């Protein structure tokens, strides 16, 4: 069995529903106490999804999935750290091409649970690649996210923004913007 | 020899440095007394930053108590315990 | 039952003729009652008798760790030859077999781009230099940083970390390498170089340089 | 804890102490430039004396050369050697 | 050439405190490696005595031994003017060497002890000087020490004082000065410094003068 | 052995005041009545000088002679560290004896002079003790005098220098005065002369007040 934690974005936004995924009769125990608010998705020729509440996962509660094998998962322990967010404009060499890479550097955060997205002019940009966190030399994590855009969109002067969500950020959210010049 | 740029810049960079502070600067209203020592050594933020838009400020503070002798000219003297603010951590921050 | 893991040669070893590429076959969870392990190496089906087996290792969890290494020729791996490691033990009824080979597909030349720190990062004493490497296939690659400040400024080496390569949207691989250096070493004009080794590069090697710009 | 009167008075007594000195004030003629670091660490006489009628002054001085980034607006910039005056001995002497 | 002999008297403090043990020391230098054995014979007012303590020979940088013999003495014997003789026999000596020592004869005289605070001119330095004058005593055998009521927190390494050897004064008595160097704040904070003098002509062989900062 | 030689330096006051004459003195003792001849050769940094003066032979009580040779030297030569050598030749010696002397080497240090008034305890006596403390000087060559109302004093005792804990020297000088003279308010002065002093001379005074 593979017990996946919720998605970082779900646990940080109240509107969304964070849920543990007990990928394989199911029985869930929150720090011992049993719960029956779980569900079972159609068997795919199975997955049990346990809806959790935000503050409990973020407060380090432990979630066990016991199917009839016991496996448990919980948020990583340790002093959290606020992510630093930097945006790097395209390099001179890459401007000789039809597409350019916009980079978002996020370093110095703990735990590794984090969400990154891009957007422009109020619309979400979808053509981006985010590497998984890397353990840095000081015990914290860093990552990069790369947004690829047609050079014409960049040279026109449009503003592109890297949005980052982490538990240790004020309002669980911050943003850095980037444009020509 | 010449001090390498690496060494100069590191030692000049924003950090808590032992600084001699005039007791009167910390107690500007205690006018009627003479203090011995008249100055105390306190850890205080000092040094330069990487960008003129940044300033070296304290981010963690604490107090330290020191035996200072207090003298009233035409009465007497006595050793008392005065407290001062010291800077435990310093960081460059936007102004 | 014991598990087997077969690792490929270091990308750096396969691209430099001065180095020795080798494929490594590791066995874990070996019990004390049945500690013996046999190794049968096969290339393109043909069996080979050149692997050197290293002695068992008592692990912290009371299991033995057996490893066998097989040297390979640079031209063999880069041409896509298939390598197999077969393991035999009394604890497993059927002998486990693992296979490794170089990824097939049109090789692609990596593009290398370097970036200075963001202005917002200067409130820290340590700043970040970035090297983007994208567009390359296969994923086998090596990335290192170098400086003309080595060794007089950086006697203990350079502090950099690199993402594992990930498949990008165009079918090629991409990674990022972050080099951390003190700001004055960047300010004083020290040159920093992102060095990339890949089979689709001229001489299997290229470099991009970074210097403080006024 | 408390710093005993003995330790306080000794540490604050006239002596050469590492002090951060702004470069402009040591090279007021080179006001056409900008320096990184703008401040350098120099051993300078500081501290208090056994009487108010005495002052901490240097008795033997020395020169020290340090690499500094000299920046001239819109003309150029380079690491250059700059010499500074430091204090090796201090003494309390009447004002 | 040949070895030489030097006979030293007991320490004044030892002859004046019953707890302590005074001893006369007979030192022999320039002892060859070929003939390193030295025989010591001690006499007190002519009669031989056999309570002598032998010390292990000591190698010197000039490739020669320093052989020592120590004779303990009774307090009253030394103070009563008994003569102590050290006879030294060595293979390199055709005749043994003799050396005698005894307390100086003369009417004992009581020391006067006076203590002086620092001069105001000396405040320009961190360390200041406390002074102890001891005059008018005979014989020259005397012991001078400094004490302070300052807890070990103030002087963990003890007190740094030095004393002039006694010299003859205009009236036939001996006089000396002992200088105690202390940091100014230790004087300023009211530490009490004491000059302790031990001499045979003193009642109980001991006296003391005290010194501390004074405020108008 | 035979005759012995001892070479003495100039008096500190003689090397410091230009009016006075510094001299090095070469004293030869244990000279027999059989071989009473003594020749002196003087050298300054190896170069021979010829201005020396031999004093008349002096017969001692142990039936030996004492022969002295005095060499006048220059103030600056002595203070600049020149080496003075006395060579003594006598028929009773296998080879001549050579002795050398020169000012102590090392950075000279200026003395500080402090005058201490008598303690209250001693004010019950017919005479009080005024003290002059001189510390922190180098080399140990130094001179000390007392004065009062211009006239020099006579009843004072000066101890020889003592090596202090920092490698410098110090001494005390004690002036004995009648208590009436002190309590009358007379001014007493301690005069010190040393190489490292401005004009080789300083003076400190004190009086009841
Ligand atoms: C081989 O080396 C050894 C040792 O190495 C050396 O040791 C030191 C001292 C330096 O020399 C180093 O460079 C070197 O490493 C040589 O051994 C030395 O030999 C000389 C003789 O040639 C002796 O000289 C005598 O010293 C005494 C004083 O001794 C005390 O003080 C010394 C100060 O350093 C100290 O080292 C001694 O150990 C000793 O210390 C005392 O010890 C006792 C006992 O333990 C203790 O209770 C005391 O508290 C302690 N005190 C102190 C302060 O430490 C000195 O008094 C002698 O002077 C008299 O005799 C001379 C020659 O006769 C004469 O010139 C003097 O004017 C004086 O003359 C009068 O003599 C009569 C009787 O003879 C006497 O009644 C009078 O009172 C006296 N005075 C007057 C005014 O009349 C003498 O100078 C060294 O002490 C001795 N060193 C040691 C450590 O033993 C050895 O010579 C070398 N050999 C060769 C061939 O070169
Ligand atoms: C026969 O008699 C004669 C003289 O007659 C006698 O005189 C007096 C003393 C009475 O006893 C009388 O009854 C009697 O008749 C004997 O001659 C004597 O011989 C001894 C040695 O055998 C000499 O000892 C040396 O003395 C010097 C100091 O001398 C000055 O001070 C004396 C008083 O303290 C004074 O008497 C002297 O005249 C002399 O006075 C100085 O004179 C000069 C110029 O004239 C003047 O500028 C000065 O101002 C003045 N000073 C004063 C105070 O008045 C002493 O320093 C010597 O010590 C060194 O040598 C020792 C032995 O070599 C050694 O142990 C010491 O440690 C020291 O040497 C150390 O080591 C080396 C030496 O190897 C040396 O280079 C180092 O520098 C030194 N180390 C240190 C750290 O310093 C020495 O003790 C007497 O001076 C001498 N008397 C006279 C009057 O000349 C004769 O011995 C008799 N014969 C026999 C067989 O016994
Ligand atoms: C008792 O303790 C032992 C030691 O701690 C345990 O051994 C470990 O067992 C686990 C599983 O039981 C193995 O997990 C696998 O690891 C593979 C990667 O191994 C590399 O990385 C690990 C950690 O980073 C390192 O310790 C290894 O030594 C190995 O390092 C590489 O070694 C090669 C050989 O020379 C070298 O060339 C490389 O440079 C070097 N790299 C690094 C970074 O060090 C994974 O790839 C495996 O992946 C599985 O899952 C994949 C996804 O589904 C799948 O594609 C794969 O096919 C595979 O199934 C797997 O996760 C540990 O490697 C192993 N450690 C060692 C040292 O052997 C033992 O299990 C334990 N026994 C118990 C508890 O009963
Ligand atoms: C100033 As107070 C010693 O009287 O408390
Ligand atoms: C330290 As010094 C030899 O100058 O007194």
């Amino acid at each position: 069995v593979f017990l996946f934690p919720p998605k970082p974005k779900d646990t940080l936004m109240i509107s969304r529903t964070p849920e543990v995924t007990c990928v394989v009769k199911f029985n869930w125990y929150v720090d011992g106490v049993e719960v029956h608010n779980a569900k079972t998705k159609p068997r795919e020729e199975v997955v049990s999804v346990l809806t959790v509440l935000h503050q409990d996962w973020l407060n380090g509660k432990e979630y066990k999935c016991k199917v009839s094998i016991e496996k448990t998962i919980s948020k990583a322990k340790g002093q959290p750290r606020e992510p630093q967010v930097y945006v790097l404009p395209p390099s001179r060499d890459e401007l000789t091409k039809n597409q350019v890479s916009l980079l978002c550097l996020v370093k110095g955060f703990y735990p590794s649970d984090i969400a990154v997205e891009w957007e422009s002019n109020g619309q979400p940009e979808n053509n981006y690649l985010t590497w998984p966190p890397v353990l840095d030399s000081d015990g914290s994590f860093f990552l990069y996210s790369k947004l690829t855009v047609d050079k014409s969109r960049w040279q026109q002067g449009n503003v592109f923004s890297c949005s980052v969500m982490h538990e240790a950020l004020h309002n669980h959210y911050t943003q850095k913007s980037l444009s020509l010049s | 020899m010449v001090v390498k740029f690496m060494d100069v810049y590191q030692r000049s960079y924003c950090h808590p440095i032992e600084t001699l502070v005039d007791i009167f600067q910390e107690y500007p209203d205690e006018i009627e007394y003479i203090f011995k020592p008249s100055c105390v050594p306190l850890m205080r933020c000092g040094g330069c930053c990487n960008d003129e838009g940044l300033e070296c400020v304290p981010t963690e503070e604490s107090n330290i108590t020191m035996q200072i002798m207090r003298i009233k000219p035409h009465q007497g003297q006595h050793i008392g315990e005065m407290s001062f603010l010291q800077h435990n951590k310093c960081e460059c921050r936007p102004k």
